């Protein structure tokens, strides 16, 4: 009668399993437990386990734009993510140029890093000239800042306009 | 005893620069790299025991933009797996391949591979390694750079 | 008893669309399709007896332009052959191959075919499975889509 | 006795032209071709003795620009394994592979390889032959340009 | 002394072959003769036979233009043909874009199905001013039925050119 | 005692080598030497070896631009060169283009074979307007030849100007 975790039967007997950073070196016998030995360099198990060999942590390759977040260790895996202006693509295992928002569309913020951009349509009084995956609605100039009075009003797409009177 | 090999590339020691390179770093003893019953030293598989091996590799390249342009968007990707021996100072191509590419700038992302494979008489001190073109567009995973032999049959 | 099997794809069971599945429909026992000491069930490869296999694959992609334009005419083709265990919820790559491709929409046809090969270590119970990234571009010919393995030696 | 081949392609006498034919020259006896217990006649390896072989292939294309323009730059480079007998008249294909490919006058040489590999029960006076798109653009390469075989396990 | 056909030799003995639609399970043994049992689903054998296992029908894919003419079944082969405006080529092994005709050319009817285009000068009286796998020559417009006169004759690249008096 | 080079040892006694164009068939037993014997057709060895078998001469491909130098034999390898306007490269292991010297720069002279152009600017009274990899700075036109005067005088990269006076 094994406990489905932390416990295995073999032999007709009860034997425990290993614990994390360590692997299954050989199985229990009839005259001893189960021989654990910690995981290799580089290497590591995340859960009570009966395996053969501990994983290799994966490589976070700068060649493919990626940077550990999370270097992990015997117990832990290692966390990659895409660099600044890529997200992670499940379907290439790429790093993927981050989506442009159009003009009279901007970047939501705070941007998340390995995510691609969502964007979101300008708000009245602010507008966006630019396809860009990063820039965010930027607000209408305001016309007495430069000593002008507002000539027309701008859109979410272009600025207002500002003109010197007489 | 029946002897075998399967090694993955050594992310911590690939080689810069885009000249053709012999590649003399690889694991042996973690993930799925294993040996039993031959060598690896001084950059080569060494033969242990005389006979038919079939021997393979699989060797990928890959190129993000983030790595800045191409010295020439005009690839030709190769792999070359030669045999030599501890006695002649030469080596010979065993088996060969890759392909002539071209990686636009356009693109921000870039892969290929080449997986060759054979079957080679192999005597006790004969060394086997890999060359490549691009050693600077290697991709460092285990599942991607590898290459190995196992033993079939004796000689007789 | 020395196991093996080689199985081909399932042209009665392709999965459609453009994002990388998991392969769970082969043939294992028509044409060149054949299983002998190993099981195929759930969409998996299982090992039924420890041992040091040989593990291979080729994957064919194509199309025609009957089938209308593509989604993108830039296509990253891949096959990644992975093991998990009846144990474990996680699975994990041992090999993996493709190639970045441009198709225009100038030509009529278009093909690749990607090939991987190793040599693993292998324990009863654990499941060998096929993941491929453009499942409606995959050839259904059994001579262009398949994966087998079979055993070379014991574990000692 | 554990029969094998390995076959490499015959420099002296590679068909020209640009129709897809079948490959019936191949070195045994030179080099790395290697042959036992299995025979190469008309243009064919025979099998001997049956059991489960496992069978590859590696094609090599190439073209240089002193050879001159080509016919068209729009190639599909194939390689097909296929098996006959003595017996049957016709011939069943085991194994494919290639790719469409686009060799632009612009650079001055392209390169491009494929691989097949597969397990197939075989049996006495089965023949294999290989067959490839484009002739004149084969590499004569012995380690460019090969195919074999090697018995694994009897049929029982 | 056996025929050469519907029989075999084995063991010094005469040996039936099995049928189409059905493979050699064993060779005759001293005690019985051959055992012969049918093929697979999806599985043909077409001749007289002595064969391990039994042929999968090709697959009439149409991702490469192809449709099945002829379903096959356990004793015949199914057949393959590329679908309208393609043509079989053998070696692609792939279904070819049809030749198109010229100006001054027209496609010869009737048009066959998995077989290229063939192209035809057009006749006097006849013309063409396209390229096209389909179209056959066109007659020249007759003026009298637009209620006009022939001003100049057309060519076998051109149409007649009608014009109205006064 | 064996000497390096030229013998062997095994089973505790001195062997002979097999000498350039023979390989080593058998080693030598407790009752006798060495057995060597010729190299196959196509095949060589060039030093004084022990080897199971001999090496297959290279193609010297046409395909590739190349054409053979050497033809080799059995006692020595093949020996291939690029076809001209070309150089052997270790990179692509292929026949490159020859660089071509701009204007301003002529070729080197003499051309080596298989291997790639070297550029030298034109010295004065030289002059090249060209790119090319075979074409040397040629000399300015003298005027006199043409029954004419020297207007303006060339440079490296262009040519003098002959004018008629009056
Ligand atoms: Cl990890
Ligand atoms: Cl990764
Ligand atoms: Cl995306
Ligand atoms: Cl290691
Ligand atoms: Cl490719
Ligand atoms: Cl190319
Ligand atoms: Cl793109
Ligand atoms: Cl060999
Ligand atoms: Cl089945
Ligand atoms: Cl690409
Ligand atoms: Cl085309
Ligand atoms: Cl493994
Ligand atoms: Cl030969
Ligand atoms: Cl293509
Ligand atoms: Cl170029
Ligand atoms: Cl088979
Ligand atoms: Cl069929
Ligand atoms: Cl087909
Ligand atoms: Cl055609
Ligand atoms: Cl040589
Ligand atoms: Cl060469
Ligand atoms: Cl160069
Ligand atoms: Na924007
Ligand atoms: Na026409
Ligand atoms: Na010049």
């Amino acid at each position: 009668p094994c406990t489905q975790e932390r416990h295995y039967e073999h032999l007709g007997r009860c034997c425990s399993r290993c614990e994390p950073g360590k692997y299954l070196s050989s199985k229990c016998t009839p005259t001893s437990d189960s021989v654990c030995l910690p995981c290799g360099p580089d290497e590591y198990l995340d859960t009570w386990n009966e395996e053969d060999k501990c994983l290799l942590h994966k490589v976070c390759d700068a060649g493919k734009a990626l940077v550990a977040v999370d270097p992990g260790n015997h117990t832990a895996p290692r966390r990659c993510a895409c660099t600044a202006g890529y997200h992670w693509n499940s379907d290439c295992e790429c790093c993927r140029r981050n989506t442009e928002c159009a003009p009279g569309f901007g970047a939501q913020h705070p941007l998340q890093l390995n995510k691609d951009t969502v964007c979101t349509p300008c708000l009245l009084g602010f507008f966006s000239d630019v396809f860009s995956s990063t820039d965010k609605c930027k607000p209408w100039t305001n016309c007495t800042l430069l000593g002008k009075l507002e000539a027309h009003q701008g859109t979410t797409e272009s600025d207002v306009v500002c003109s010197s009177s007489m | 005893a029946q002897p075998f090999a399967h090694l993955t590339i050594n992310a911590t020691d690939i080689p810069s620069g885009s000249h053709k390179v012999s590649l003399s770093s690889w694991y042996h003893d973690r993930g799925w790299a294993k040996i039993s019953n031959m060598t690896f030293s001084n950059g080569k598989l060494i033969v242990n025991q005389d006979g038919f091996y079939y021997l393979y590799a699989n060797i990928c390249f890959r190129h993000h933009e983030t790595s800045g342009d191409l010295a020439t968007e005009y690839l030709q990707l190769m792999v070359y797996v030669t045999k030599t021996s501890i006695k002649i100072p030469s080596s010979h191509t065993l088996m060969k391949g890759g392909s002539t590419k071209y990686w636009s700038g356009n693109s921000e992302f870039h892969f290929y591979s080449i997986n060759v494979g054979g079957f080679f008489k192999l005597r006790s001190g004969e060394e086997i390694s890999i060359e490549v073109s691009n050693p600077s567009l290697l991709d460092p995973d285990q599942d991607a750079t590898y290459f190995g032999a196992f033993k079939v049959r004796d000689i007789d």
